[PDB]
């Protein structure tokens, strides 16, 4: 089989810079390379084929080169509708075999989260659990740690998740869960989420309520 | 090209088979070569294997990575394509997508939507919906943040919309998450003129029919 790698995995820029994709085949495929923009929630979509070709109706904005073992897809000026992950694809031989893609993230400036918390809502203690909600939303950049603390004590039996770059301010938010039995969320009094948006701030931001409330 | 729709059950469970069938719509189907591939979520493509034209005999040739257990068919009367999967194991859980091959612009100049597959011995569960409410004595601005606990589902997927998408202004579903074999997952919502307007968020699951309306 032909294992294709594309590098880098990862790639940041400015809307409006140059943008290179690269791709390495480890047989020669010749001119039988395909590229794919994959956005997200969609099946993947055909960039341009057989190294240099575009397909109808994408913009001049792409183009591809290369030969034999090495492609690059190139983008003149990256637009925000471009954000989205990148796929190579070998097809001289069966099984055609794809490349590991990458993902592009639109640049921009430095955003301090707005971060929310809540308490369990009567209705899930009337059935004796309770998750503690944490809303850690529009930041950038990416990187950030959120910790939830039982009156001052760190603690763990917590659940993360990010979303994907915003398409609307190019933020990213996430959400933390913090889920506890009704009888030790009651024997307990000061709930908090901490999160340390390395850059944005220093003091740390933490947010929290009183059970028995202020 | 106009159209590729797949259709084809979500939840069955480990050795059990799987048929996924594939509709083209806007197309001499006959013409053209047509193919699978999958994507396991999180990963590239994986290409499957293709059913040839009605000159080259519609034979079939399959990535090694499958074969055997895998076999294409077309229903050329009907343009339907069929994909037949046995011996499901854990790993072929992923969505599936049928792609036509084409001419000039090929392989795979249009793809269908997708579907996706889970392969597991848990249950469809419905979830359980709790709203988010700011909460015990805490401040708040004009513009406040509101939510939806979507708990303990299965399998994927859930839909949130707000206020029936009349509300559809700043709004971050977040990725489901894995908690002992269940999907919990999280949404969220701003709202100005908070108390006086009414949210409400409108789940559903449709592996279980479920579709629930929970004010906040």
């Amino acid at each position: 089989d032909i294992k294709m790698t594309q590098s880098p995995s990862f790639l940041s820029a400015s809307v409006g810079d140059r943008v290179t994709l690269n791709c390495k085949a480890s047989q020669n495929i010749d001119k039988y390379l395909n590229w794919y923009q994959q956005k997200l929630g969609e099946s993947p979509k055909l960039l341009i084929y057989n190294t240099n070709n575009l397909q109808t109706g994408i913009p001049s904005r792409f183009s591809g080169s290369g030969s034999g073992t090495d492609f690059t897809l190139t983008i003149s000026s990256l637009q925000p509708e471009d954000v989205a992950t990148y796929f190579c694809l070998q097809h001289i031989s069966r099984p055609r075999t794809f490349g590991t893609g990458t993902k592009l993230e639109l640049k921009r400036a430095n955003a301090a989260p707005t971060v929310s918390i809540f308490p369990p809502s009567t209705e899930q203690l009337a059935t004796g659990g309770a998750s503690v909600v944490c809303l850690m939303n529009k930041f950038y950049p990416r990187d950030i740690s959120v910790k939830w603390k039982i009156d001052g004590t760190e603690r763990n039996g917590v659940l993360n998740s990010v979303t994907d770059q915003d398409s609307a301010d190019s933020t990213y938010s996430m959400s933390s869960t913090l889920s506890l039995t009704k009888a030790d969320y009651q024997s307990h009094n000061l709930y908090t989420c901490q999160v340390v948006h390395k850059t944005s701030s220093s003091p740390v931001v933490a947010k929290n309520f009183n059970r028995n409330e202020c | 090209e106009v159209k590729l729709l797949e259709s084809g059950g979500g939840l069955v469970q480990p050795g059990g088979s799987m048929r996924l069938s594939c509709a083209g719509s806007g197309f001499t189907f006959t013409d053209f070569y047509m193919n699978w591939i999958r994507q396991p979520a999180g990963k590239a493509p994986e290409w499957l294997g293709f059913i040839r034209d009605k000159a080259k005999g519609y034979t079939t040739e399959y990535n090694p990575s499958v074969k055997g257990r895998f076999t294409i068919s077309r229903d050329n009367t009907q343009n339907m394509l069929y994909l037949q999967m046995n011996t499901l194991r854990a790993e072929d859980t992923a969505t599936y997508y049928c792609a036509r091959e084409g001419h000039t612009a090929a392989p795979f100049d249009y793809w269908g939507q997708g579907v996706m597959v889970t392969v597991s011995s848990a249950q469809t569960t419905a979830p359980s919906v709790y709203p988010l409410a700011p909460g015990c004595g805490d401040t708040t601005s004009s513009t406040v943040t509101l939510g939806c606990l979507v708990k303990g589902y299965f399998p994927e997927p859930v839909t949130v919309t707000w206020n029936s998408g009349a509300l559809s202004s700043d709004v971050h579903t977040f990725p489901a998450v894995l908690q002992s074999g269940l999907y919990t997952l999280t949404s969220s919502v701003t709202s100005s003129t908070w108390p006086s307007q009414t949210v409400t968020c409108n789940v559903a699951h449709p592996a279980s029919s479920t579709k629930v309306d929970k004010k906040v």
